[PDB]
């Protein structure tokens, strides 16, 4: 009977990390997001395309008191006295309460199986331009969770700055009014909704912040610090969300982002401290000082349940299979299934009670742009 | 409006469909300033 280490490098944080891959999930910007094209008139648009729903968002409308949840102006109104959605229409299609979305649709069997933000969000996708349409444009939606209502959006523009382009000037109402994306108090409830967005975004994409918990990189059987990160200073977790969120990939003018940008936050909530990254996570770290954020998150709602078993489960599930191959686990809250040269040691701030066998050849580390290579002394072998 | 097509802006819209079924034209009552 025999007891050796696999030489086989995973990971079992794979399907858990998945919705926290935003450049393969949401595949578009985040603080602005206009990552699709349509052609409308032989003339080209900009509209936002993300998989995944960005919690808490809004549109500040620079010098107004104005939401922009409120009817764009329309004829004998001034632009700068309206917002940026859907204006009165024949049919009363914006903004609907949920109860109105649940009576328009009450007959259409498989509409009976989508959740309020993804019933909010096929609602106002539905509406293509009449006559000569030929164009995938559609408007974007913001569903108010609070109020239970679905706005959908007339501009899909987000951010207009530079004195040329927009008036911040508030006794200038004739003109265009300067405007950027934001997270604030009066926006938590809200959910910024592109024509894209997956009906299962609850099972793909963010939306709980991780208590108890920071992102991490998956080093060969543990999951290690991101070396390269900015620190900046946060009060809170709302704060901590904000600034990843204002950090975040942008589709903005300076143009696709795909996705790719600063997406990602860990929050210190003894120190005060946002660290801010734009390197996908791999695995998540046990550190009860720690608030796992990212830019489409809900600026408030934490889940502190920490998934304590992840390590044990996949050595016993490996166990299943007299030769036996242990995995390349270096970390458990079973000290003894690791099976560990030296006394593993043991993590004070782990909720989960985690041991971790340091005493271990590593295949694999961090090099300078927070990517991890397998180590020249075995690159061969793989 | 190379800046307006850009930042998002659209085209001039009036009137809509919805592809949900039953099919009904939305028009918008007055025009967008």
């Amino acid at each position: 009977p025999t007891v050796e280490r696999s030489t086989r490098m995973s990971n079992p944080w794979k399907a858990f990390m998945e919705k926290y891959d935003i450049e393969r999930t949401h595949s578009s910007g985040v603080r602005v997001d206009l990552g699709e094209d349509a052609e409308v008139e032989n003339a080209k648009y900009r509209i936002p395309a993300g998989r995944c729903p960005v919690f808490g968002k809004g549109i500040v409308i620079e010098n107004s008191d104005v939401s922009f949840l409120r009817p764009v102006a329309t004829g004998d109104e001034k632009l700068k006295d309206g917002g940026f959605a859907f204006p009165n229409a024949n049919d009363h299609i914006s903004p609907m309460t949920l109860a109105n979305l649940k009576e328009r649709y009450k007959d259409n069997v498989e509409m009976m199986k989508l959740n309020d933000i993804a019933l909010c969000r096929t609602h106002a996708a539905s509406f293509v331009m009449a006559g000569d349409q030929n164009s995938n444009y559609r408007h974007p939606a913001v569903y108010d969770e609070k109020e239970k209502t679905c706005h959908m959006l007339y501009l899909s523009a987000q951010e207009n700055m530079g004195p040329r382009y927009c008036s911040p000037d508030a006794q200038n109402r004739d003109a265009v009014f300067c405007f950027k994306p934001d997270k604030d108090e009066s926006f938590e409830n809200l959910v910024y909704l592109s024509k894209n967005v997956r009906n299962d975004w609850d099972k793909k994409c963010p939306r709980k912040n991780l208590g108890n918990a920071k992102f991490g990189l998956w080093v060969d059987g543990n999951c290690e610090e991101i070396p390269y990160v900015k620190e900046v200073e946060a009060e809170d977790l709302r704060e901590c969300n904000r600034i990843v969120f204002g950090a975040s990939a942008s589709d903005q003018p300076t143009f696709k982002s795909k996705g790719r940008g600063f997406n990602w936050a860990n929050f210190d909530s003894v120190k005060k401290k946002c660290y801010i990254f734009n390197t996908k996570p791999t695995c998540l770290i046990n550190d009860k000082n720690f608030i796992a954020t990212t830019a489409l998150s809900h600026p408030q709602e934490v889940d502190l349940e920490f998934p304590c078993s992840i390590y044990k489960d996949e050595i016993e599930r490996e166990i299943k299979k007299e030769r036996i191959v242990l995995p390349r686990i270096f970390i458990s809250n079973d000290k003894e299934s690791i099976k560990c040269p030296c006394e593993p040691e043991r993590i004070s701030q782990s909720t989960c009670n985690f041991y971790v066998c340091n005493c271990v050849e590593k295949r694999a580390e961090i090099k300078e742009n927070n990517q991890v290579v397998i180590k020249e002394e075995f690159r061969d072998y793989y | 409006s190379q800046h307006a097509t850009d930042i998002g802006m659209g085209p001039a819209t009036s009137c809509y469909t919805s592809t949900i079924p039953p099919p009904k034209q939305v028009c918008i009552q007055q025009a967008v300033k």
